[PDB]
RNA sequence: UUGACCUCAAAUCAGGUAGGAGUACCCGCUGAACUUAAGCAUAUCAAUAAGCGGAGGAAAAGAAACCAACCGGGAUUGCCUUAGUAACGGCGAGUGAAGCGGCAAAAGCUCAAAUUUGAAAUCUGGUACCUUCGGUGCCCGAGUUGUAAUUUGGAGAGGGCAACUUUGGGGCCGUUCCUUGUCUAUGUUCCUUGGAACAGGACGUCAUAGAGGGUGAGAAUCCCGUGUGGCGAGGAGUGCGGUUCUUUGUAAAGUGCCUUCGAAGAGUCGAGUUGUUUGGGAAUGCAGCUCUAAGUGGGUGGUAAAUUCCAUCUAAAGCUAA
RNA sequence: CACGGACCAAGGAGUCUAACGUCUAUGCGAGUGUUUGGGUGUAAAACCCAUACGCGUAAUGAAAGUGAACGUAGGUUGGGGCCUCGCAAGAGGUGCACAAUCGACCGAUCCUGAUGUCUUCGGAUGGAUUUGAGUAAGAGCAUAGCUGUUGGGACCCGAAAG
RNA sequence: AAAUAUGUAAGAAGUCCUUGUUACUUAAUUGAACGUGGACAUUUGAAUGAAGAGCUUUUAGUGGGCCAUUUUUGGUAAGC
RNA sequence: GAAGACAUUGUCAGGUGGGGAGUUUGGCUGGGGCGGCACAUCUGUUAAACGAUAACGCAGAUGUCCUAAGGGGGGCUCAUG
């Protein structure tokens, strides 16, 4: 769509967009990543501080599969509660009639928190959970059952 | 080089890739031949499904340890748990895992159930001339779907005794991390003179 | 072994109905055999001891199984294969130069 | 001395094979520099250009000395994804994947290692004949330094017990396969200009047939075709559909029970140096020099090595349709 | 009195991708992405679906790993809108988004050290001018295009070379 | 110590009165960082003015410079 | 016949090695080679009453030194005539 391109909008104006008292010279400052630890170090300091160098210990055969941490929280949580009977376990919320939750057979192993929920007793079969997270689960009726 | 503040990208384009770059102009082209492959196969194959039985079995890793998917074969302990052997299982149309086996009972169940299913589904005929034909289904996997065979029941009652789950694995953290270190203090307290 | 059911700990994972694994002929690849051990013994009396074998048998009767031992890692490699080697050597010292 | 064995051979020797082309694409190797870094040796370029060797329609790849560390997964491939991340690097420029997930696609298996030991039971060549991609009457040699048969890691043999089960394969013509041979609706009626009718305007017809072209200008309707199936041809062929000839058969094989056994591939494995390649970093593969192992033992377990098991395949031998 | 340009006709110079940053447009909307593949098709169109995985919501640490409510998600000022009263003006209250700001929430770090302790695990509370690409009742996913991108022939032409 | 150039200052985020918090601090709820409510509308506090005041976004091109004024360095002097 | 487990030959380490490769071989700068550093710096000035402010401008310093010449207090007053 060369139609709405400012090319036809500068055609004949000599310089064609890059000047004539300096212009565009193929690779002016360099090619790819111009002298980072050299003259282009003023572009990294303030805009990209920290690129060059090493950090902490190195990890070998570090698959993100053995480092899988599907974290969730309190503000929502009722997201994994199926709509159909979600309303049933909300207002008419009771014990013995507790909601069974398999978060691993869902894809959210870690269960943490944020903005509370309505006081309801629900079973949550998780993998890992936070300290202050399980704190709020108990005060309402919620429970935890660790599986894998 | 660099022009003001832009995003830092590591692009792989400084070779003969402009010789070995295949834009799929044969995309759905092969998709069509895929049907004709199965279609031509069945033209001489008369009433065969063009696909055998793929077992069921949960995936490994800490990520796929919750989704039981379709496996490969059925081992000699399950072809024997079938009523014959693995040489009779494949000459009919059932998979056989020569290198894999039976590890968890839970799966052996949902599979031997699925074993008698396809075993009552295999409309096999003799080899003389009579051999009676009887329709045919062009499927086997999508025919007996695996929608996570047994996960749990929706309704249950609250069981509160006092575990926290957090402090259970916080000390189970120490259990797993101070196994051999508190075992070196166990041999230390195993030889006092 | 059956896990602990929970996430991590002594046994990380769920403890579901475990089964006892059927026969794996594989793990017993290195089997003694009365056909390989009968014919392996005739090897110790038809070829007997090798130059570096004779060199290391007395090498023991020299400074001990620390001199011929650290010399076997150079005349071989793996420290475990190196001491599996010093094993059949004291076996030839008694079962040959004695009765 | 006679028939000989053991070894090198041997002539336009019988009957046969191997040598080039081609290098879009596979496998090897080889082996860059420019450029990049604003110079440049590091590295990049590039495990790439040229050079060189041997095939195919696919090829290498592929049945585990795999992967993981899971309730574990279960030949490798291709693909999205992983992830331009882990990882390498004056840790400067830059370089950079694999398990499994989704998927298409799906295949299995076979040789040495054993006593045939009541009988070389396995075959070349060649020759009268014959129903021939061959064979029988017959004979040598190959060959007992191991051929048949035997079994092989998923296993499996000898002894017995006491039972059951699976069919083997050609003619005949169709279907399945490749090219196909060929018929195949519709009009040439008229007016207006026109060299000429395929034209401005009509007037009919076909429309499972307005693809397209051609024909003396815009042709759906004139020529071929088209769309649509039919009737024949040359062969392929027992996949399928079965019928006729052959019961071939005191033929072999798979599955169940107890015991004993259970052979499983080496100047290889790994280790120690050089250096090449590198995601692979106190070895990722690889070649060389040297060393030179074992049998509940050994390869792997991505920070070196010592140390008890665990997990995990059975290397070093082979083909294999997508 | 620098340079090309005798003169005329047609080729001929900020192009595309791979992945992105800017501004905005639109579907859905904490979802989204159908199109890798599988069903269908007058047939390369279109149409349909999946399990996926991506990104996002979750961050803070070198990693172990830990992982966001004193409080109506809040104290203080200015604020659009609404509201009510008012002749107007405004008095006054309710003050989204947002701007300045005090404590607080979580990680890492520096501290302290109640509990019990397979006797060194474990670590509430009160804390520190510390601290971070966050929370303070999601805004992204997916697409087209516009200015800039950097890997490539990379605005078009040319070096000695190698 | 001139002229000439220069920074700040001219209000509802202000001033006058009350007095509530603090682990601050003070001999001292003393003071102070900070609020509650009470009094005053544009003579609400010199002049004058505004394609509106304010503010984030975002990317090109330029990063060889040269003349005049007075002050002025070098330099004989310079169209240096 | 000679030479003989030393040479030959396979492989490392060691040495030599512009004979061969590849490359740089600072720049600023009254052109530049040369000197200098007007290069990271800094004393007063140049700077024309804030500040900011060229030049190979000008009269110069910088790479170290001190467990006391430093820290803190106490007593004392120095050059000099």
């Amino acid at each position: 769509p060369s139609r709405f391109t400012k090319t036809r909008k500068h055609r004949g104006h000599v310089s064609a967009g890059k000047g004539r008292i300096g212009k565009h010279r193929k690779h002016p400052g360099g090619r790819g990543m111009a002298g980072g630890q050299h003259h282009h170090r003023i572009n990294m300091d303030k805009y990209h501080p920290g690129y060059f160098g090493k950090v902490g210990m190195r990890y070998f055969h570090k698959q993100q599969a053995h480092f899988w941490k599907p974290v969730l929280n309190l503000d929502k949580l009722w997201t994994l509660i199926p709509e159909d009977k979600r309303d049933q376990y909300l207002k008419s919320a009771s014990k013995e009639t507790a909601p069974v939750i398999d978060t691993l057979a869902a894809g959210y192993g870690k269960i943490l928190g944020k903005g509370r929920i309505p006081n309801v007793p629900v079973i949550v079969k998780a993998r890992f959970v936070s300290k202050l997270a399980e704190e709020k689960i108990r005060a309402a009726g919620g429970v935890v059952e660790l599986i894998a | 080089a660099i022009s003001k503040n832009l995003p830092i990208l590591k692009n792989h384009f400084r070779k003969h890739w402009q010789e070995r770059v295949k834009v799929h102009f044969d995309q759905a082209g092969k998709k069509v031949s895929r049907r004709n492959a199965r279609a031509t196969r069945a033209a001489k194959i008369a009433p065969r499904p063009l696909d055998l039985l793929r077992p069921v079995v949960r995936a490994p890793t800490v990520k796929y340890n919750r989704k039981v998917r379709a496996g490969r074969g059925f081992t000699l302990a399950e072809v024997k748990a079938a009523g014959l052997t693995a040489a009779y299982a494949r000459t009919i149309g059932i998979a056989v895992d020569h290198r894999r086996q039976n590890r968890n009972q839970e799966i052996f169940d949902a599979n031997v159930q699925r074993l008698k299913e396809y075993q009552s589904k295999i409309i096999v005929f003799p080899r003389n001339g009579k051999a009676p034909e009887a329709e045919q289904v062009l499927s086997a996997a999508a025919t007996f779907p695996i929608a996570q065979p047994a996960t749990d029941v929706e309704a249950r009652a609250v069981q509160d005794n006092g575990e926290s789950a957090f402090r259970t694995l916080r000390l189970a953290r120490s259990e797993k991390k101070f196994r051999g270190i508190r075992e070196k203090r166990a041999r230390e307290k195993a030889e006092a003179e | 072994t059956v896990k602990t059911g929970i996430a991590i700990g002594l046994n990380k994972g769920k403890k579901v109905t475990s089964m006892t694994p059927a026969p794996k002929i594989s793990y017993k690849k290195g089997a003694a055999s009365n056909r390989t051990k009968f014919v392996r013994s005739l090897v110790r009396e038809i070829a007997g001891l090798s130059p570096y074998e004779r060199r290391l048998i007395d090498l023991i009767r020299n400074s001990g199984e620390k001199r011929a031992r650290k010399v076997a890692k150079k005349r071989l490699g793996s420290f475990t294969r190196a001491k599996a080697k010093v094993e059949e050597m004291n076996n030839i010292i008694a079962a040959s130069r004695r009765h």
